[PDB]
């Protein structure tokens, strides 16, 4: 039985059981990446993820013509790349390469970026459905504030609130407790799995696969099927550390962080170029992305966990965080991804990136691209910058 | 009026020195509020000058050094000012975290220009909810706390209260001053409306309600007018460059309303009653509608632009589009269909502050006025 297959039977499940959802008259949702998902899943709630799905069209080379078709009606080329194939594809009546079915009601956290919000708003106003708002205000303070703790709590109250009315059913505690057991399990075995290449030389995978693996933590986090698949993918990697194996190809001769999520429409080429100079990504931020660990029944934990969200912290922590990905990920480099649709990211890039260099001593190069948007990557130049970075790392190898 | 207006164009024009004059006489200090929306209400209740920042025509250069090429406009422009120490006579800045471009602002804030205090503040999205309206009393204590320490003195609630009078005697007048310069659209011009307005950002509120409660007794005083040429409605953050309102004229048109960030946004919705003053300011929030900034699934921005163009007559709706601004490029589409859906006719135009060219602007604008036959 192999992981990979069972993970690509349990992603092309939740889309059928929608579609299903759908036939049948049961409400289907559209989700933000980093929801509170438990509160759904405790009313058995179908739940979809616009940026999974976008991403996934966008790798079969699909995503250019929705973003089309979305502009000529007006959005920007400046939005979000994820938004503009959203848009396309519900004007479009869907697609062809990864399809799903409209939204009956809408989820909306806006702890990786306030985009989703006026995304969502757009969306609700159009198909006038429900929007369900859960708002993480960003956090200047080392610590969250008590006042946020207690407005984030208040908020999964009237979410409770409207999806009672939504699903025709009772908040069911005994079943709650039941999902926060389940979501806190599976996130611990996202930071365990994909953090196994930190302390592993060479590591058991290819560092590109991660991204892969992420659609399972995004769109199945409170499902007791992602914790069999987790465990089943944990085993063959520990079985690889063991063995001296990996999926990814050739000497690993230097070891990077990236920072950013890859440009799908280019995925395959980007692996191919990164693996002939013997380049493979050990350090990582996302693995503490999911992590969303909190006690069960601890309703206070469960805020301050979707508030930390590392694009929802001050400067300082965002920079110790890619400081601490390299340091413990044993790496020669770092490479960054300047990504014209995410703003959050890119506009504190230079000041981050001047600071992780200061500290670890290390070199840092980087290219411009997006991670749905096929006309705003350059297959030349991102072969071009890595190579400035491998030469860099292989002189400072010299003893 | 020419009392009036050089009055108003002084500090305008030299807003700089405004704020040496403010604080050498008063022997107070000055703080700046970025866009959108500042509780202005407190930074005037300890006795300090509340400065309005929204960039201006500049180059950039030393910002390169912490936004790459797509920032917008408007916040690479303050970005550059506050590194070249345009804003160095300030105490201090609040810079609430309206959208991704002002947090990232901030947050670069704090290393770029170290001598001048950052004041964090971020509006809830669940503004209706009363849980809402009570964490932002907390963000408003918090806000308190930090003026506090940087006059050095207390701020008592009663002076609270006192100041949110002074304020909504103030939205008030310029609300009679948009009916009364819509009653004589031919003497009040773009570029005047948008001086009468703007001038609030640089002087205490108080002063500014005199100035324009005289403004508003002598144009009652002249008879009503009859517009010669076309009107308009303005929407989007900002129209304030001489640039863009000398085509304006040039082409016989008025704005005779708005919905600008920079201007009735301010002014259109009253902060509410009540026994506590943060409380109050709180609740202004919960009011506010019709704004990109401001959450509303069911985006009424679009029917609200609409009814105020019926009540004037107004001939079309020119969208100053800010280069780069995410919120009102998701609200395009579907703010102009709500328009256009009623028989009037709208028009883009692009809001750049780094430009030396407004070409584009000045032929689709010739071209809108010839439209509107
Ligand atoms: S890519 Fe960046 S801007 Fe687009 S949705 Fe994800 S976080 Fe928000
Ligand atoms: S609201 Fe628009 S114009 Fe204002 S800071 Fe945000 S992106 Fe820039
Ligand atoms: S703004």
């Amino acid at each position: 039985k192999e992981a990979r297959v069972v993970i690509n039977d349990l992603l092309a499940e939740q889309y059928a059981n929608a579609f299903k959802a759908k036939e049948e008259g049961r409400p289907v949702g559209w989700s933000t990446s980093v929801f509170p998902q438990e509160l759904a899943e405790v009313f058995d709630l179908n739940v979809l993820y616009p940026e999974n799905q976008a991403a996934g069209v966008a790798a079969k080379k699909g995503s250019l013509e929705l973003c089309e078709i979305a502009e000529s009606k007006g959005y920007s080329i400046d939005l979000c790349a994820y938004a503009r194939t959203n848009f396309g594809l519900l004007e479009n009546g869907g697609c062809e390469a990864l399809d799903m079915p409209a939204p009956d009601f809408l989820l909306c956290c806006n702890n990786i970026c306030n985009q989703v919000i006026k995304w969502y708003e757009n969306i609700s106003r159009e198909l006038d459905i429900p929007l369900i708002m859960i708002d993480t205000t960003f956090n200047n303070e080392d610590e969250v504030t008590q006042s946020r703790i207690d407005y984030i709590k208040a908020q999964f109250e009237e979410a409770i609130k409207q999806l009672e009315i939504i699903s025709g059913k009772k908040f069911d505690p005994k079943k709650f407790e039941e999902v926060m057991k389940i979501s806190a399990e599976n996130g611990r075995l996202w930071k365990y799995s994909m953090s196994l290449p930190a302390d592993s030389s060479p590591s058991p995978m290819n560092g590109f696969d991660l991204f892969t693996y992420m659609a399972v933590i995004v769109c199945a986090r409170g499902k007791k099927e992602t914790t069999e698949a987790f465990k089943l993918l944990i085993e063959e990697l520990e079985d690889n550390m063991k063995t001296g194996k990996s999926s990814f190809r050739g000497e690993e001769k230097y070891r990077i962080m990236m920072e950013g999520i890859p440009c799908w429409p280019y995925i395959g080429y980007k692996m191919k170029t990164l693996a002939k100079f013997g380049v493979n990504m050990t350090g990582s931020v996302y693995p503490h992305a999911w992590a969303l660990q909190y006690e069960v029944n601890d309703l206070d934990g469960m805020a301050v966990a979707y508030s930390t969200m590392f694009n929802n912290v001050n400067l300082d922590r965002m920079t110790k965080y890619r400081v601490d990905s390299l340091v413990e990920g044993k790496c020669d480099g770092a490479f960054y991804h300047m990504n014209r649709s995410c703003k959050l990211m890119s506009l504190i890039q230079y000041e981050m990136q001047r600071r992780a260099a200061e500290e670890t001593g290390l070199p840092y190069a980087g290219f411009d691209g997006d991670q749905a948007d096929p006309r705003a990557f350059t297959n030349a130049q991102f072969e071009t910058r890595i190579q400035g970075l491998v030469e860099v790392m292989e002189e400072r190898k010299k003893l | 009026m020419e009392a009036i207006l050089s009055k108003m164009k002084e500090v305008v024009e030299n807003p700089n020195a405004a704020v040496k004059k403010y604080k050498s006489e008063t022997g107070k200090k000055a703080i700046g509020c970025f866009p959108v929306y500042c509780p202005e209400e407190i930074i005037h209740a300890a006795g300090m000058l509340p400065v309005g920042i929204w960039g201006g025509q500049t180059e950039l250069d030393l910002a390169k050094q912490y936004f790459p090429a797509f920032a917008c406009s408007i916040m690479q422009s303050c970005l550059e000012y506050g590194l070249k120490g345009a804003y160095d006579e300030l105490s201090g800045v609040i810079i609430p975290g309206m959208c991704d471009t002002l947090i990232c602002l901030g947050q670069n804030w704090k290393s770029a220009v170290p001598h001048i205090k950052y004041i964090s503040l971020v509006h809830p999205q669940n503004r209706k909810l009363e849980a809402g309206v009570k964490y932002l009393i907390s963000e408003y204590k918090g806000v308190k706390r930090e003026l506090e320490e940087i006059c050095g003195y207390e701020i008592e609630e009663a002076k609270i209260h006192e100041s949110i009078e002074v304020y909504n005697e103030h939205r008030k007048t310029m609300r009679d001053f948009v009916e009364v310069a819509y009653k004589h659209s031919n003497t009040i011009k773009p570029s005047i409306r948008s001086l009468v307005i703007k001038s609030g950002f640089f002087m205490r509120k108080e002063e500014h309600t005199e100035l324009v409660k005289d403004l508003i007794a002598k144009l009652n005083a002249m008879p009503e007018e009859v517009c010669s040429g076309k009107k308009v409605l303005l929407t989007g953050i900002l129209a304030d460059s001489k640039d863009i309102l000398d085509i304006l004229e040039d082409n016989n048109i008025s704005v005779v309303a708005d919905d600008l960030a920079q201007e009735t946004r301010q002014f259109r919705t009253d902060v509410p009653a009540g026994d506590d003053a943060l409380e109050r300011l709180a609740r202004q929030w919960s009011n506010i509608e019709g704004c990109s900034l401001a959450y509303d699934p069911k985006k009424k921005r679009g029917s609200l632009i609409v009814d105020e163009v019926k009540k004037k007559d107004i001939d079309g709706v020119i969208f100053c589009m800010m280069k780069f601004c995410d919120p009102e490029e998701y609200d395009y589409p579907l703010v102009r269909k709500d328009i256009e859906d009623s028989g009037i006719p709208t028009l883009y135009v692009e809001i750049d502050q780094q430009t030396q060219n407004n070409e584009q602007a000045r032929t689709r604008i010739q071209t809108f006025a010839e439209m509107m036959s």
